[PDB]
């Protein structure tokens, strides 16, 4: 449950 | 009069913010300077997050491979190094609105304003503190990696953290501008969990001098501990150990008030004990922890 | 995930600020196209109209390290407006506004003419805003950036004796029933924001904090009935209409969540926080937790 917070 | 989480304006750094794009993925940079600084997670596919070799990634890339756009205009990537967990991208441009800047890396306890940003844009300015265990709880959402944590104090912007992630509790991990992680953490979305988090005593100590500054003396009381006393209780309440350090860094507020410091910390074992019984301290119901003694020395007479 | 006091970046609004002096008095400007607008406190029962018989050389602006140069001067209710022979080539779009109790608001917090912090606040019910400002501050100013637009709502100027702080609109009209004098004066009785409360527990849902929640609905007339007993303000239509995104967007109708708020008030929170607060925040509008929560951004 770990993100990245880039933006896809 | 007033104590509020008070924020540096965030305007010399709203004029290095950029937009990043690799492929489908998009966040935000620093540019500063001919420099973009951004996470190097950018050069990651969706398809592999779990175990990226960002030295083989980045070998794949091409300059051109990396859109830069600062608002409607098209920076040209020249060059581009991977440092750490941070990517630089050289750009033909310098930055015209690049302020009088460093990195710094910050200790557990500090606190930084935080602009949070999305595709290059600020959403919105407010203050975070580093943990005891290495994440900031801030307030961020997909696309947000890039955005930076901040002081100026001076006329000296001191950029101390770039974000990167979410952890599954909810709080945020990411790096100083040197693209070293704060904490165990990795630019991987393996299982990671933040360790238990303590409460920052010092600040708690500081903000309760901002209280009594303020002219609020309803939690003191008569008593004086000792250091080693206070340790004992405060680890009872997951508190984190105050150090002869931090009893020097209260030095000042100690004397701006007249209340030494071991005497604020009998008044701060009792209010762990007892609770605020309705009242309030600084207009919170809860003992405030992300003020440092600088902060409080910035914001208060 | 999070949720802070977020303010609006202040960018647009750093370039704007100057140092105005009048003798020994200096506080802050705001200087937008050629007009540098400040409290007429700065040229002083006060006759401040008897008082601008001074010339326009009397008041000193200072952008940075340049001097303005000032070729008029007037007066609008508690606002002084320089004239200057300089258009501020930083002058963003911008319009003034005036706020309703209960509305949120930037403040950049300035002292002789340079911007020192940035806060959120909201214009409370009593009409005053629980500021952090020392001497030097008056001047400073509060706004909001709608879209493209930054909405100037707020100019500082005094401190009362409890501690919190009254000011004008930009085109100088008080906020409550304040003077610009030393006269006695005092924050009447404050109520809490209600619809902001709400709010703030939509936003706490959206945090995935829900111990709150409870199976009971109620009516607009019965949560009022309830609530101004506790002297929170009532909750009207208009402010359920507001809310319809969050409730659309968390499954709590409004009046379900103010089921929910009316037991916060009648039994407290036994204990627990919610988002990290031990008291029911209200200083933050519906708009607020839309923007922070959706990203929205400003360019
Ligand atoms: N603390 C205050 O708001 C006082 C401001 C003062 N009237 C000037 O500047």
């Amino acid at each position: 449950g770990v993100t990245f917070q880039s933006a896809v | 009069s007033g104590f509020r989480k008070m924020a540096f304006p965030s305007g010399k750094v709203e004029g290095c913010m950029v937009q990043v794009t690799c492929g489908t993925t998009t966040l935000n940079g620093l540019w500063l300077d001919d420099v973009v600084y951004c996470p190097r997670a950018v050069i990651c596919t969706s398809e592999d997050m779990l175990n990226p070799n960002y030295e083989d990634l980045l070998i794949r890339k091409s300059n051109h491979n990396f859109l830069v756009q600062a608002g409607n205009v098209q920076l040209r990537v020249i060059g581009h190094s991977m440092q750490n967990c941070v990517l630089k991208l050289k750009v033909d441009t310098a930055n015209p609105k690049t302020p009088k800047y460093k990195f710094v890396r910050i200790q557990p306890g500090q606190t930084f304003s935080v602009l949070a940003c999305y595709n290059g844009s600020p959403s919105g300015v407010y203050q975070c503190a580093m943990r005891p265990n290495f994440t900031i709880k801030g307030s961020f959402l997909n696309g947000s990696a890039g955005s930076v944590g901040f002081n100026i104090d001076y006329d000296c912007v001191s950029f101390c953290y770039m974000h990167h992630m979410e952890l599954p509790t909810g709080v945020h991990a990411g790096t100083d501008l040197e693209g070293n992680f704060y904490g165990p953490f990795v630019d991987r979305q393996t299982a990671q969990a933040a360790g238990t988090d303590t409460t920052i005593t010092v600040n708690v100590l500081a903000w309760l001098y901002a209280a009594v500054i303020n002219g609020d003396r309803w939690f003191l009381n008569r008593f004086t501990t000792t250091l080693n006393d206070f340790n004992l209780v405060a680890m009872k309440y997951n508190y984190e150990p105050l150090t002869q350090d931090h009893v020097d860094i209260l030095g000042p507020l100690s004397a701006q008030t007249g209340i030494a410091v071991l005497d604020m910390c009998a008044s701060l074992k009792e209010l762990l004990q007892n609770g605020m019984n309705g009242r309030t301290i600084l207009g919170s119901a809860l003992l405030e922890d992300e003020f440092t003694p600088f902060d409080v020395v910035r914001q208060c007479s």
